[PDB]
Formats: structure tokens, C-alpha cells, sequence
């Protein structure tokens, strides 16, 4: 019976702790909104550039992100290529 | 026995109020989703580019992490746009016509 | 047993009903938002989900990565 | 017949059983109810929140199977690294 | 002995009458709703099911997890 | 005896709701990089986007570099690397053998 | 205090010569871009074939020294020695 | 640390200037490249038989460094040119038609 | 700051050298036109030729090069060949 | 003799079944169960599909069963 | 086995008997009902195997 009167404390103090993680999460909504205004911005201005001057600079930005992946990715030996539409193989 | 168990569901009777709880929470993040997505959706709308920039960026950030990784990646040679004489490699001119 | 099965009967209602509350109250928000404007926010999340599961991937041994079409033999 | 007349019993026992099992069973149903209500009617409107939804689900996968002593042979589709495939640009096409 | 068989099929009789009957009015209350409503519902449970299912199974080193189709292979 | 523990952290977790305040400031910190990035991207664009349109082709030398820059990274790379042979233009008995200079024409 | 200071010029000189940086590379990759469209806009692809050409030559060099690098004939299965 | 980060970001202020030289550099490749757009699509506009040249030549080129390589490499038994009972036999003098 | 001074200093030199590739990179230009004159000059005679004589040579060099090729590769135990289209195991 | 046991099963089961055959797929379940227990203890390898245990909930064939019903 | 085969022949009719019995009921009530029993039970039973 005592075990079940002491967990029964510890699930009441634990809806006020759950207040505490609500405090947490209302200070992560603030947070989130900054985030959030910060990608809306961004957006914006990208948006407004790329409707009149096209995906060339997104063109730009993939080739030079596959140079900087395949340096990111060269020291390590986890790391397969394989060619598209291969078989079976291994070593 | 059951009176141990009655007990155990008055423990329960807690877990119920810390579920109001984490509704309360689950409630503000969705507020702050509703917020975000007036903001953010209102600029995609007009040109989803940034969408496409941020996934670039994305890629870059994961090829750092798995850098680093404990795990075996098999990844296409693709990526590597070394095949200069196949028919994707105008693609992405051809998008931009 | 059946007045143990009525009080957790009680509890799980009370539970669902909490838990329908919430869910419903975060549509509603949402869903109205995403009424009035797109999908954006939906695929902005997608790109720093993926980034966030690597992460969380990212120190396991037993998780492996094959390209989208083909399996091989692997080592 | 000593067996035969326990097993007996035991379906006796079973008879009980179910409709304990009865009851439980309505209440669970019971609250599904009024939760396809309330969740139906808003997701009817816009069932992105689902969307949401699926996202955080991965998120909480992820972070479980880190853990798994699973093996888990994932698609190289995560890990969006091949920025030349048409997959690229989908999502964002999807948007529009 | 044969008796008690016939007994226990009796008995099984009336408690499958007796969850059929749960069934069915779990079935009438979930129907109904549903009917009203839509299967917003069922894809919501459906996601945390998923959550669910994969919480159970991370602890077996019996199960194996192959990337949507695909054919044959061996790690080594 | 045990509960003030857990009151104790409780005290924890209003610290971390001060934690979260700090969050609060970094995201501010954050907001402003991505924007100073996305002015960049935006004039960038402009840029880009007029020379590209009249005529892409510089993407292709681009990505004609962009293939010798990673054949000199792969080649003192850890990864191992299984590329076509199509890449050794040998095969002089195709179809895609002309597929260039028909390009052209 | 000081170092509050020292952080507000800090951040403010590091996103400044960041987007500084990144404008230099975009004029110079929209210049470079322009002298290259309008050259080809007339011209035609014609060097792009050969620079495809001699860059193959390249890259097989590149890649000459290197046991990590195995050539496949497209469709192909199993073996290993 | 006031001074390291400083310094560190008048370190980029300097490889803002390294940038100016990146992007002078760019450009002169730029300049050269265009030239020799201008000479080289005017010859091939009458005929690239020229590229096809070339390329017989790349490959021979080519075969000459894969030869003395580390690189493992799986070729088509076609370049061996050796089924003569192959329907693809006559498609060179079928061109030439 | 007690090595940073250096550092900017080092990025300030490397502006320097970079310039200083661009003086080589003057002199790449001068000899990238010579070369594309011989390009251009190489294709103007083929393409002239060509467009009267048909094909003609291309089919001829492709069969003499393939005898080239396989004899440059016949000294190697690094490459193999595959029939065309069909799968091989190591024998 | 085997033959006319068979004619007058026939007989009565044709009749009942053709009314509405869902009886069959009522015992059908039941043979899935009988083979299962006997299978459990057997010296045989087996190989089933993943898709006897239900747990693709994203998979397109959920929603069949109760498809059908509508 | 001739004479366990007369014996059969009465068994299998008795349980031929006792199928259409079960067949009749639950067809009636199929016909009447649906078949939403049917595919409840393929759950029941996915479990139970």
C-alpha cells in the first residue's frame, strides 16, 4: 500500500513539474516565433529576388554544394559511392 | 490487491491531471505553428526558391553530421557529376532554358 | 475487478477526452492557419526534420544508408 | 472427468473474463467517439496538422531506433544529399 | 467428459455473444461518429501507432528493417 | 525528505525555463544571421539570374569544373568510389558516341 | 561589459564582411557568367563539348592513382578478386 | 579572447581582399573562355566532325593513362569489336550510307 | 591576439599570393587562346573537309583506334571485359 | 462408398452455401488457426510475409477490408 | 479398411449434416448482415496466429 501512496506523490508532483516543462515550452514558443520570423524574412527577400531573376543562382549554389559535399564526406571510410543502377558487390 | 490497485489508479488520477498538462503544452507549440505558418507560407507563396536554397543548405548540414557518423552510407555516384557525357548533365542549364 | 476496471474506465475517458481536447485545439490553430496560407511551413519543417534525424541517427552502428533503388552486398 | 470438469470452470471463468473484457471495451470505444468529433471536424478543414504531425512521429521514431538494437537499412533519399535528381525541386513544385 | 465439452462449447457460445456484443456496440458508437465526422481520426491513431510499434520492437535483436522493397544483401 | 528533492528539481526546472529565456535571446542572435544571409542570397540573385537567363552555359563549364575539383578531392578521398565506365569514353561503337556533336547540329 | 562590447563589433564586422565576401563572389560569378552567355548566346556549345572532352581526360588522370576508384560497364553483376 | 576574435574577424576583413583577387581571377578564366567560345562554336558550326575526332583521340588518350593506373576497370567485351554476327556490325557503314 | 595578429596578417599575404595567381592566371589566358585557336583553326580544315566527304575518317580512326586501345590495355591486370549487357562472376 | 457419402454432402452443403458462401471464409479463418497450431511445433522452415502481422499501417491495402464492406 | 470406410461413410455424413447446419445459420445471417463479422474475425485470428 505505502509504495502506492508514494507513487501517487510522486504523479502529483510531477503535474507541477509538468507546469515547469509548460513554463519551458511557452519561453520555446517565443523562441519558435523568432525563428519563425527569421525564416519568414529570409524568404521574403529570396523570393522577391529569385521571381524576377530566375534558379540561376540556385543552379550556382548546387554544384558548388556538391564540390563542398564531397570534400565534407572524403575522410570517411563508411562511405560508398555506387554508380545509378548498380548489381551486387561487396568489399 | 485491488485496494493496492485503487491506489495505483489514484496515481493514476495524477497521470490524468499531468495529461491536462501536456495538453496545455501541446496546445502552445501549435500556436506557435499557426504563427509560423501565416509568416512563413505568406512569403512561399509568391517564390518557393528559398525552400529550394534551404534544402541545399540542408544537404550541406547533413554531410556534416554524417562526416562524423557510426553509420555505413552507400550513396549514389551521381553526386559526384564526374559522368560529363550523359543526359542529365544539362538538366539543370535546360531548367533555366 | 470491476470496480478497478470502472475507475480505470473513468481515467481512460477522462485521458482520451484531455487528449482529444489537445488535438483538436492544436488543429483548429493550425488548420486555420494552413487554410489561409500554404504548405510552406509544412516542407520547411521536412528539410530541419531530415537535418535532425541524422543527427539522431547519426551515432548508431546498426543503421545503414542504401541508394533509393537497388540492393547490393554490403561491407 | 477431473480435467474436464476444471475446464469447465475455466470457461465459466472465461464467461466472467469477457464481460469484464465487455465493458472495458465500450469505454475505449466510448472515448474514440467523442475524439473523432472534435479531431474530425477540424482536420476536415485542413489536415496539414496530420502533416505536422507525421513530421514530429519521425522525429520520435528516430530517436527511438537510435537507441533499437535493431538493424535498419535505410533509403539514401534521407540524408537529402543528391541535389540532381528531381526529388530536388518536387517539394518546393509541390508548394505552388 | 464428453459432457463437459458440449458445457464448454456452451459457455464459449455465451461469451463470444457477450464480446460480440461489445463489439458491436463499440462498432455503433465509433460508426456513428465516424459517419458524422471523418477518418481524421484514424490517421491520427495511425501515426502514433506507428510511435508505438516502433517503441516495442526497438528492444528485439530479432527484427530487421529493409529500405521500402529492395532486393538481397549482406552486411559484413 | 524526498519531495523536497523533487522540489529541488523543480528549482532545476524553472532554471531551465530561464535556459529557455537564454534560448529566447540566442534565437534573436540566430534571426539576424539568417537575414544577413538572405540579403546576400537576394543580391546574389539579381546578379545571377540576369547573365544565366540570357544564356545558361556558364552552368555547364561550372559544372564541367565543379566534376575536375571533386575528381581531385576523390582522388586522395577514404571513400570507395565505383564510378561508370562511360567515363573512360572507350566504348567508340555506340550510339551515344555522337550524341555530342549531334548535340551540336 | 567589455566583452558585450567587444561582441557587438564582433558579430556586427563578422556578418558584414560575410555578406561582403559573398557579394565579391556573386559579382564575380555574374560577370564571369555574362562574359560566357554572351560569347556562347552567338557561338553555340560547341566549346562546352570540348571542354567536356578534355576534362574526361582529366578526370581519368585525377583518378589514375587511386585503388579506392572502380570503373563499371553500366549493367553489370557480382564478382569480386 | 576580446582580441583573438578581433583579430579573427579582421582576418576575414583580409580574406574579403583575398576575395577581390579570387574574384579577378575568375574573371580572367572568364575573358580567355569566351574567346574561345567565339573561334571554337564559329569552326564547328559547319561541321563537328572535329569533336568526333577528338573524341576518338580522348579515348586513346585515356587508354593510355588507365593503362599504368591503379584503377579497377570493367570494360564492354564490345570494344574488342569481335562478334562479327552481332546485328550492330554493319551499323558504322550504315551511317556512312 | 598573441597569434591572431599573425593570422590576419597571413590572410592579408595570402590576398598577396592570390594576386599573384592572377598574374599566372593572365599568362593561362594568353596560352587558352593560343589553344583554342588551334582548336578553332583544326576545326575549321575538318569541318570543311567533312562537310563535303561525309563521315568518312570517323569510321576508319574509330576501327584503327579500337586496335590501338586494346593493345595500350593489353599489358594490364587491372582491366577486364564484360560482354555486353550480361553479368559475370570472377572465374 | 466414399463416393456416396460425398453425393449426399453435396447435397446438403450445396444448398446452404449457395445462399451465401461467406461461411466457407468463416472456416477458412478457422483452418489459418488449426494450421498455425499444428505448424508451431513443426520440423518444417517456413517463410510467411511480414504482411500477416498487420503492422504496415501506411501501406494502401489498410483500408481494403473495411473498402470492401463499403 | 472396406469396413472402416462404411463406418466413414456414416461419420462424414453426420458432420456433412452438421457443416450445412453451420452453413445455413451463419449464411442467413450474412445475407442479412454483410460480412463486417468476417473481416473482424481475419483481424482476431491475425493476432491469434
Amino acid at each position: 500500500f505505502t509504495e502506492a501512496v508514494e507513487a501517487k506523490q510522486v504523479a502529483q508532483q510531477e503535474a507541477e513539474r509538468a507546469r515547469f516543462v509548460v513554463e519551458k515550452a511557452e519561453q520555446q514558443k517565443k523562441a519558435a516565433i523568432i525563428s519563425a520570423e527569421g525564416d519568414s524574412k529570409a524568404a521574403e527577400l529570396i523570393a522577391n529576388s529569385l521571381a524576377t531573376a530566375g534558379d540561376g543562382l540556385i543552379e550556382l549554389r548546387k554544384l558548388e554544394a556538391a564540390e563542398d559535399i564531397a570534400y565534407q564526406l572524403s575522410r570517411s571510410r563508411n562511405i560508398t559511392y555506387l554508380p545509378a543502377g548498380q548489381s551486387v558487390l561487396l568489399q | 490487491a485491488k485496494q493496492v490497485a485503487q491506489q495505483e489508479a489514484q496515481r493514476a488520477q495524477f497521470l490524468v491531471e499531468k495529461a491536462k498538462q501536456e495538453q496545455r503544452q501541446k496546445i502552445v507549440q501549435a500556436e506557435g505553428e499557426a504563427e509560423a505558418a501565416k509568416m512563413l507560407g505568406e512569403a512561399l507563396s509568391k517564390n518557393p526558391g528559398y525552400i529550394k536554397l534551404r534544402k541545399i543548405r540542408a544537404a550541406q548540414n547533413i554531410s556534416k553530421t554524417i562526416a562524423t557518423s557510426q553509420n555505413r552510407i552507400y550513396l549514389t555516384a551521381d553526386n559526384l557529376v564526374l559522368n560529363l557525357q550523359d543526359e542529365s548533365f544539362t538538366r539543370g542549364s535546360d531548367s533555366l532554358i
